[PDB]
């Protein structure tokens, strides 16, 4: 008669150490870090942190916690299943390496992910890396995206762009081919569930953590404002 | 060294030769067992986010499960309530096991490690390194000696007390999945990503016989009571039977409304009725012997990735990325 | 006659009432935060269309209240509570959905399960306060001749009060609970047309009447319902001979419809359509 | 390629039997354990420990 009593004390006991745990499961957001070889990856989680890894960093008293899988490397990708929760994935791509074709088979990757079945209702955050290794090539260089990417030579600069101050004509047509040849698989098949949000990185660059931040803001509200049948 | 061909012929030819007739034309006379009907008798909550898996202990009474949570947390089935909770280091588990002495308990996930626990001492007493891949799979061979199952397509026979690897079995071409082993723990099967079973040998350590039914991933196995047959299920929304003597499948369950994927598979005491989860949010009940589904279970809000019947065969747990487990009977 | 419409009017409110709190009760994927506000607006409505009005269509039919004195005030009561009850709950649904959209990475700390359930009983003890504490007492009683009049009779049971309480009661009831719900909604639209912006100007190229929509049906049948009523209900007492009784009862009769329409606008959601189509289908 | 060749001619030289038989001990194997799974026969209310 005894043993029940002791059964619920400790049901009791487990019951209230799970309410505790319950409210930081809820206060943290999770972040999935993804991206192909040579991107540049480890200096973008180098900068920020200034088979599995994790990061802690909290911004503005906000608790985000960010994974990369280097373990397991293979074509066949299994495990994203278990990644249909998180609250958004980074992508990271070499903007420089259409030569060396990687950036087909970034593409490749992107419209892949983008179009899996339990990543549905996921949004991505897209950081094009390399912007001064791409800004050196397109500037008297011997090799031209002409070649590689036969489609640039039909393409006109749009009229909304917003050009850094300095930079040439010609680098501001190169990067604005690279984002839309993504920003067009994003495009096709959303249905207004989730976005895309493309980025300009380099080396020297400390506005990252705070894009991150929002990005994930953006995300939340959009989704709070579908669901009320408000957007 | 294009021989190879010749001997797949000669191998599809010998097994060819023996099917004298169908498992159904041998099995056409029984009557059915007709409509079987269970209702939910117990449910359990406390886990935060989805369940991956659970494992049956051997009395019949208590049951483990896992969560994306990070935390195992070992149930009373007939009190409904909670007798330990454990965190975990990494919070990504993709299986659990439970000792049949009921002294210890194992987990596996994403990282490339599997962790036994001490229920009787609850503190990490040992933990095995030395696959490349995640783990997808693990069995308690005993007390002292544990097989798994890993997604680098290797399987390993481990030794606890040192801690190194015992035996290493290789042949599958892609991610190794699920494994069962025999009641009297002699053999052990498996289901790989490239859509085929292979029968190892635990003592020698080399692979008996392979099967090639299926078309896509094999994400089940189960083992038949008998211990001469195995069921597996598959993305392509059918289920298999093989058979270890004869060498080649006897019959194939599905149905043409039915596209998903399946996730669990199990047998019962007798093995009459197969039971098969889902990704229709629900799970379905078959007739061994005739190809006929006999009910329904149906109750979870989302996809049912875990399935196990007791020893004893008196109920059925089903757990669902809803973050609940049910009983049934 | 008009016994059929009343009798419509009855089940209406009455039906849809009763399957909303069943479907809520039955499935435990509707058991939500936002979902427990809903839950006390169905209650409401539910014991007002079957308390309420019931009894005030006969009364109308009759032409002659044939139950004593006590079962009047106990009904005038009700009556208040139940009207008062079911407003500053659309008020708290507002400002959850504020507190949702303008404020994200702290709603989860910000409602729980136990601030809900302390909200709603706040609620309630501020609506039965104002309904039952001044009604049972004589405090709201009138002056002139017909009041007593018809107080000291046991056949007429007729609304007469003084001004201190038909302004107190209307401002508790009605004009603070609009001022709130008119900055909220401003704000969540005014979000909601800087996000699609946003989405024009990020993504516009190769590709706001939803919000204007949704929000324009939600304050429109709630203003166009309890509006008229509680404009009369102060012009009456501020002078005499204005305000015909026949009007004032035909706008309080157009104000109790109103709980009628609650689950056609707040349980439109799929999910709830699932809910629906699960059970009664 | 010369592992993947003694692996084929290992699993080539079994002995075989015939699925009729195969099939009649799978039969015979289930209908003698039929009586003793609750499961397939539903079993009195005061034997179950979930009631
Ligand atoms: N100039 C320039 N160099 C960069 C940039 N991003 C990365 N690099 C350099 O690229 C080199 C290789 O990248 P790493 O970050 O070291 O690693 P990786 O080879 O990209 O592979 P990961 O470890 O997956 O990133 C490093 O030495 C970086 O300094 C950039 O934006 N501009
Ligand atoms: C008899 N009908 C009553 C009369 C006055 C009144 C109502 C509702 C809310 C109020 O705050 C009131 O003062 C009406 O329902």
């Amino acid at each position: 008669r005894n043993e029940e009593k002791a059964q619920r004390e400790a049901n009791k006991k487990i019951e209230k150490q799970l309410q505790k745990d319950k409210q930081v499961y809820r206060a943290t957001h999770r972040l999935l870090l993804l991206g192909a070889g040579e991107s540049g990856k480890s200096t973008i989680v180098k900068q920020m942190r200034i088979g599995i890894f994790e990061t802690k960093f909290q911004v503005d008293k906000v608790n985000f916690h960010m994974f990369d899988v280097g373990g397991q490397r293979d074509e066949r990708r299994k495990w994203i299943q278990c990644f249909n929760d998180v609250t958004a994935i980074i992508f990271v791509v070499a903007s420089s390496s259409y030569n060396m074709n990687r950036l087909q088979e970034a593409l490749n990757l992107f419209k892949s992910i983008w179009n899996n079945r339990w990543l549905r209702t996921i949004s991505v955050i897209l950081f094009l890396n390399k912007q001064d290794l791409l800004a050196e090539k397109v500037l008297a260089g011997k090799s031209k995206i002409e070649d590689y990417f036969p489609e640039f030579a039909r393409y006109t600069t749009p009229e909304d762009a917003t050009p850094e101050p300095g930079e040439d004509p010609r680098v501001t047509r190169a990067k604005y081919f690279i984002r839309d040849e993504f920003l067009r698989i994003s495009t096709a098949s959303g249905d207004g569930r989730h976005y895309c949000y493309p980025h300009f990185t380099c080396a020297v660059d400390t506005e990252n953590i705070r894009r991150v931040f929002n990005d994930c803001r953006d995300i939340i509200q959009r989704m709070h404002l579908r669901q009320y049948e408000l957007l | 060294r294009q021989e190879a061909e010749q001997l797949k012929n000669q191998i599809r030819d010998a097994r060819k030769a023996c099917a004298d007739a169908t498992l159904s034309q041998i099995t056409n006379n029984i009557d059915p067992v007709g409509r079987i009907q269970m209702r939910t008798r117990r449910t359990l909550r406390g886990h935060l986010a989805k369940i991956y898996a659970m494992h049956w202990g051997t009395d019949s009474r208590l049951l483990v499960s896992a969560s994306q949570d990070g935390k195992l947390i070992i149930w009373d089935s007939y009190t409904t309530n909670k007798v330990h909770a454990i965190p975990l280091r990494s919070s990504w588990v993709m299986t659990c096991a439970y000792a049949p002495s009921g002294n210890y308990v194992a987990c596996g996930g994403l990282d490339n490690i599997c962790s036994i626990y001490n229920l009787k001492t609850v503190r990490v007493s040992r933990e095995l390194a030395g696959h490349t891949g995640y783990l997808s799979c693990c069995r308690f061979l005993d007390d002292n000696q544990i097989v798994t199952s890993s997604g680098d397509t290797t399987c390993a026979l481990w030794d606890i007390e040192t801690g190194q690897q015992t035996t290493t079995f290789t042949g599958h071409t892609g991610d190794v999945m699920s494994l069962s082993l025999a009641p009297d723990t002699r053999l052990f099967v498996s289901g790989a990503c490239d859509a085929s079973a292979k029968l190892w040998d635990v003592r020698e350590g080399m692979c008996r016989q392979t099967f090639t039914g299926h078309e896509s991933d094999i994400n089940a196995i189960c083992f038949f009571p008998n211990g001469n047959a195995f069921a597996t299920g598959s993305d392509d929304a059918t289920c298999r039977l093989f058979d270890l003597r004869a060498d080649q499948e006897l019959m194939t369950y599905s149905h043409d409304n039915i596209i998903c994927g399946i996730t669990s598979v199990s047998f019962s005491k007798s093995g009459r009725l197969l039971l098969a989860g889902y990704d229709d949010f629900n799970c379905n009940v078959w007739d061994a012997l005739k190809a006929d589904r006999a009910g329904v279970l149906a109750g979870h809000d989302n996809r049912v990735s875990c399935l196990g019947v007791t020893d004893d065969g008196m109920a059925v747990a089903t757990g669902s990325w809803d973050s609940f487990l049910k009983i049934w009977n | 006659g008009m016994g059929i419409v009343m009798s419509l009017i009855v089940l209406a409110i009455v039906f849809g009432n009763v399957l909303v709190i069943t479907a809520i009760a039955k499935f435990e994927r509707l058991q939500t935060v936002t979902n427990y506000f809903i839950t006390s607006l169905a209650c409401a409505d539910l014991v007002m269309g079957l308390a309420v009005v019931p009894f005030g269509a006969a009364h109308i039919l009759t032409k002659t209240w044939t139950f004593g004195n006590f079962w009047c005030e106990f009904w005038t009561s009700i009556d208040v509570l139940c009207v008062t009850a079911s407003i500053e709950t659309l008020c708290v649904i507002a400002v959850d959905r504020y507190f949702a959209i303008t404020s994200p990475f702290k709603y989860q700390s910000l409602l729980t399960k136990n601030k809900a359930r302390v909200i709603i009983l706040m609620v309630w003890i501020v609506s039965g306060l104002t309904s039952f504490l001044p009604i049972q007492m004589h405090w709201y009683r009138a002056t002139h001749q017909e009041a007593i009049n018809c107080y000291a009779e046991e056949t007429c049971c007729d609304f007469f009060t003084n001004q201190a309480y038909a302004i107190a009661s209307s401002i508790v009831s009605f004009y603070v609970p609009l001022v709130i719900m008119v900055f909220v909604y401003s704000r969540v639209f005014q979000e909601a047309k800087r996000q699609l912006q946003k989405i024009d100007k990020s993504e516009g190229r190769f590709h706001e009447h939803k919000a204007l929509k949704t929000l324009g049906i939600i304050m429109g049948t709630f203003t166009l319902c309890w509006l008229p009523f509680f404009i009369v209900n102060i012009v009456h007492v501020i002078q005499d001979n204005l305000i015909r009784k026949e009007v004032y009862i035909l706008l309080n009769w157009i104000g109790y419809v109103n709980s009628g329409f609650n689950p056609l606008i707040y349980c439109r959601s799929p999910d709830f359509r699932i809910a629906f189509q699960e059970l009664l289908c | 390629a010369r592992k993947l060749v003694e692996q084929l001619k290992m699993e080539a030289n079994i002995d075989r039997i015939k699925v009729s038989k195969a099939a009649a001990d799978l039969m015979a194997y289930c209908e003698a354990h039929a009586k003793e799974d609750p499961l397939l026969t539903p079993v009195p209310a005061s034997e179950n420990p979930f009631r």
